[PDB]
């Protein structure tokens, strides 16, 4: 078949990658043992996609969650479909990271990470025609931003030509106080810049806004955060997972949405926070971004949009043609035909038709300054910088990942601003 | 007949030819690609060496 | 003999194939089993029906093809399908992992691994071949497999069958049912590398076809299977001078030797009538001056350009049904003296005509209605130009920021290949504006 290698690592990449393996567990009506017990010939047809088939008939994430201290993973295996997952496949150091990312890059990632190529290579060599991976994981930790771009570099070395998928979650101080995280972020971007095919970025600023002020949800919980996020990943995963007209791999949807390979950061959305056209007006609304970032300050070089749920695809077909008419300016003239739509029968637990937005907009150089700014910030004092260079780095490699990305925000300006003429 | 047997030989040959050196010109670009690729990776692999050892060349 | 064998190459090749090959069995009688009662000489014949169908001592009519994909779960519904009967195994083959709507995957990193194999399984079709005529090549311009192992496989042919014919029926990219932002440079990719391989090539623009069945089958949203049951119908039209027989039969090269003045000017002009559904034909025959008349209004061609700005070149009237010549020349001689039919000057003017007696046959459930007549005309006319002007120009938008080109160096193209293939299409393009001039 076609198979995915999923990932996750760190704090934040184990919570919301347990999460996304709720839903579309759930979806294919497998329950917390790994028998189906769905409806559907349609909930197996792509199964192998995220799971393998073991005896007695039981389906098995093909999920490698890691970390560097075994408190995170103790709850995964407690909370429901903890069971569910192979044991062997959970691999944790005990000597942490402590949100410091040379720890989890180059000194205790590195110590752990062979053992987590051995789990990555007895699932892979396993599969008919692997896909690629996915990965989950936070830019603002230590272990999850680290050692979850060591661990990409170290796969891309053994699996060159293979894609390369990530939900990276960016940091915001609305959320984790934690002081050193623009730090972290900055030299995780420099990495997934150049090692990866298609990056999510899932952004706390953007998913506290949305509980606060939408959802209307004071002191949202990262429970909350994450609520959001795993209805997005199952929306963009959703024609991976189902039969449609669309039969599409990780490489044949990275080709069409990827014009330029270092501008693979995509702001992901999601609409209900109803009627086919306010459904379409919803998602693309800033307000329903899951990237602090306004489309209407950029231009979408491409877009990917999946509709879930019976709705008249007549319909849909004839309300992406309005935005489009009506927001022509907000589309790079120089890619004809940028917006593709997918629309899946199979709608989500609870909604009766949903819609999960991909953007690929030079907009999103705005989040790339927000860190950028609070880098420099910190940059230029040295501010804790003592535990970096602690860990044997140097103040080169810091001035270099800030280069590289004031180069990446410059080369989304340059595409912005350029004409057919 | 002898020119129409000539022609049909010339473009069969040509057409031979002009597609052979495309396939090693590509095998030729596709490698060198490949390993520009793991060159920068392995780069990767010393530079990291050098950064744990030079933590230990700090006590 | 004068068999053809037809290559059905990536999903559009293959699915087209299926709706070709069922409707073909239909027309001859022939079962999914492949049993044909109607053929008395078992194991083998000289008949018409035969130049696509060979015959197994068992009784099992075998269609003359061979589909290829790199990927297996489209030929896989083939394998399981109604009438998996009807091929050897080794007709079918399949790769692992596609071309990802990359040329480049098609024609080389993907493609190599698989080219010999399909030439080793065609020759061994050709090698039951008495009388070889040539090859049909059904492929799409936009997915990376119809495009690259297309021309990786046309190229290849003619250096194994020399000048042997080939022709290919191409599915022309349409936004309404694309999958792909890259098929622009797909297509001039591989439409460059083809064009000196291929003998005649029959666009199907997928937009026209797509407003044909919205328009005149009233399919709010067309499928695939919507589009290919009526291109079938086309498809049909073109080869049923090749599986029939009659007194008025004129056999597709003699058309072909009209509509390629030069070797370059090769893409026929496809019109089709009629197209209705059972609820309007009912209690309503269309004529032959009906159907015919509806072959000069530009919404039943193939592919979406305006024939009255250009100038023709060539005109065929193919007719299948209830027929005969002076109900032909009444309606041809109306819509001489009241359409916008321009020849060029150094072209004859006459309508050439063929009339195959077998009339349409439809498919179950499908949504045209059974009709007693038909009528596919065949128009060399320099409008089909614009099809390349649209699909050149969007090439132009993208290559000049070079979008999307790292996918095609990544898997060992050069940009030269880029600039020759689109200098090519420049100079097909100033071809037939060159033909169109006046003489002096
Ligand atoms: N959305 C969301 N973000 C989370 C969650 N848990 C942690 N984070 C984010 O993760 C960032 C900090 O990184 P960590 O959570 O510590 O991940 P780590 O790299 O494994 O850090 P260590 O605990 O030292 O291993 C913060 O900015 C948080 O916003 C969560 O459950 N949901
Ligand atoms: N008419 C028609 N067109 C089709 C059909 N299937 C795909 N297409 C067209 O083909 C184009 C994409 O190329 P495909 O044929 O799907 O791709 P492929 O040949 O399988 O090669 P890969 O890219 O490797 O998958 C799109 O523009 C579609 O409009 C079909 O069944 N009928
Ligand atoms: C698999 C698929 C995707 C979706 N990518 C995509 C879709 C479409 C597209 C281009 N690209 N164009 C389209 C047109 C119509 C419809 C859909 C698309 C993303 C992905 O990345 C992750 C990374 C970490 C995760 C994760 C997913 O889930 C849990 O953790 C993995
Ligand atoms: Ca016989
Ligand atoms: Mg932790
Ligand atoms: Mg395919």
């Amino acid at each position: 078949m076609r198979e995915i290698v999923h990932i996750q690592a760190g704090q934040c990449g184990n919570q919301i990658g347990a999460k996304f393996w709720e839903v579309i567990s759930d979806e294919h009506g497998i329950d917390p043992t790994g028998s189906y017990h769905g409806d559907s010939d349609l909930q197996l047809e792509r199964i192998n996609v995220y799971y393998n088939e073991a005896a007695g008939n039981k389906y098995v994430p093909r999920a490698i969650l890691v970390d560097l201290e075994p408190g995170t993973m103790d709850s995964v295996r407690s909370g429901p479909f903890g069971q569910i997952f192979r044991p062997d496949n959970f691999v944790f150091g005990q000597s942490g990271a402590g949100n410091n990312w040379a720890k989890g890059h180059y000194t205790e990632g590195a110590e752990l990470v062979d053992s987590v190529l051995d789990v990555v290579r007895k699932e892979s060599e396993s599969c008919d025609c692997l896909q690629g991976f996915q990965l989950t994981h936070s830019l603002g930790g230590g272990t999850g931003s680290g050692m979850g771009t060591l661990l990409i570099s170290k796969i891309r070395e053994e699996y060159p030509d293979r894609i390369m998928n990530t939900f990276s979650v960016v940091p915001s101080p609305k959320v984790s106080d934690t002081v050193v995280e623009p730090y972290n972020a900055t030299l995780s971007v420099h990495q997934l810049v150049e090692n990866t095919d298609e990056t999510y970025c899932i952004d706390n600023e953007a998913l506290y806004d949305i509980c606060f002020r939408t959802l209307k949800l004071t002191t949202p919980t990262y429970g909350d955060l994450n609520h959001l996020v795993s209805a997005t990943m199952s929306g963009v995963t959703t024609c991976l997972r189902f039969p449609g007209q669309l039969n599409a791999d990780l490489r044949k949807l990275a080709v069409n949405m990827v014009p330029f390979p270092r501008l693979h950061f995509f702001m992901p959305g999601f609409a209900p926070l109803l009627t086919v056209p306010e459904l379409t007006q919803q998602m693309f609304d800033a307000k329903n971004m899951m990237a602090a970032c306004d489309p209407r300050h950029g231009r979408y070089l491409t877009v990917a949009a999946v509709f879930r749920g019976r709705m008249s695809m007549k319909e849909v077909d004839e309300q992406m043609l309005n935005v489009q008419n009506k927001n022509s300016s907000y589309f790079v003239e120089w890619i004809p035909n940028n917006v593709k739509t997918a629309v899946c029968d199979i709608p989500p637990r609870g909604l009766k038709m949903s819609a999960t937005f991909i953007g690929n907009s030079t907009a999103i150089q705005e989040l790339f300054k927000r860190i950028s700014e609070q880098f420099t910030a910190m940059f230029r004092r040295k501010a804790f910088l003592h535990w970096y260079t602690g860990e044997g780095m140097d103040e080169m490699e810091f001035t270099e990942a800030e280069s590289n990305m004031n180069d990446l925000v410059s080369e989304y300006q340059q595409y912005q601003d350029a004409t057919a003429d | 007949i002898q020119k129409a047997i000539e022609e049909n030989n010339n473009f069969i040959k040509m057409a031979k030819e002009k597609l052979a050196q495309k396939m090693e010109s590509n095998k030729e670009n596709r490698e060198a690609h490949l390993a520009a690729m793991l060159e920068r990776l392995q780069e990767k692999d010393k530079h990291a060496e050098e950064v744990r050892k030079n933590k230990e060349l700090k006590e | 003999m004068r068999e053809c064998i037809s290559i059905h190459v990536g999903q559009a090749g293959v699915q087209i194939g299926n709706a070709c090959w069922e409707l073909y069995c239909l027309e001859h009688g022939i079962q999914p089993d492949g049993q044909m009662p109607s053929d008395k000489t078992i194991g083998g014949g000289d008949d018409s029906f035969n130049t696509f169908f060979s015959e197994t001592g068992a009784g099992k009519h075998v269609p003359r093809a061979v589909f290829v994909d790199l990927e297996p779960t489209v030929i896989d519904e083939v394998r399981t399908g109604t009438y998996r009967q009807l091929f050897h195994p080794e007709q079918l083959i399949t790769g692992k992992e596609d071309a990802a709507n990359n040329y480049a995957r098609g024609h080389y990193t993907i493609g190599k691994e698989i080219i010999d194999l399909v030439l080793d399984r065609i020759r061994k079709l050709a090698d039951q071949c008495t009388g070889l005529q040539g090859f049909l090549v059904f492929h799409s311009f936009g997915g990376g497999t119809g495009s690259g192992f297309t021309s990786l496989l046309m190229e290849r042919l003619s250096v194994d069958y020399g000048k042997k014919s080939k022709l290919e029926f191409s599915i022309y990219p349409a936004p309404q049912v694309s999958t792909a932002v890259v098929e622009p440079y797909n297509s001039i990719l591989t439409t460059h590398t083809t064009l000196e391989h291929s003998d005649c090539a029959f666009m199907v623009d997928n937009e026209a076809i797509y407003d044909i069945c919205r328009r005149n089958l009233d399919i709010e949203r067309p499928t695939y299977t919507n589009l290919n049951r009526l291109i079938s119908q086309i498809v049909s039209s073109i080869t049923a001078s090749l599986r029939f027989d009659g007194a008025l039969n004129v056999d597709l090269t003699e058309f072909q030797t009209n509509l390629v003045p030069y070797p370059r000017i090769h893409f026929p002009l496809a019109t089709y009538a009629p197209v209705i559904s059972a609820e309007k034909a009912y209690h309503e025959q269309l004529s032959v001056a009906e159907i015919t008349n509806a072959c000069f209004e530009p919404a039943n061609q193939m592919v979406k350009c305006d024939p009255r700005h250009g100038k023709y070149m060539a005109c065929c009237l193919l007719y299948r049904g209830d027929v005969v010549p002076k109900d032909v020349n009444a309606a041809i001689a109306t819509i001489k003296t009241k359409r916008s039919i321009q020849f060029v000057d150094w072209c004859p003017t006459g309508f050439k005509v063929g009339i195959n007696y077998q009339p349409p046959t439809v498919v179950p459930g499908g949504d045209l209605a059974k009709v007693q007549r038909a009528v596919c005309m065949l128009s060399n006319t320099t409008a089909i130009a614009e099809a390349w002007a649209r699909l050149d120009h969007k090439f132009d938008l993208m290559y000049a920021k070079r979008a999307f080109v790292h996918w095609y160096v990544g898997e060992g193209m050069e940009e030269g290949e880029f600039s020759e293939a689109r200098e090519d299409m420049a100079a097909l393009e100033k071809d037939y504006e060159e033909v169109g001039v006046d003489s002096v």
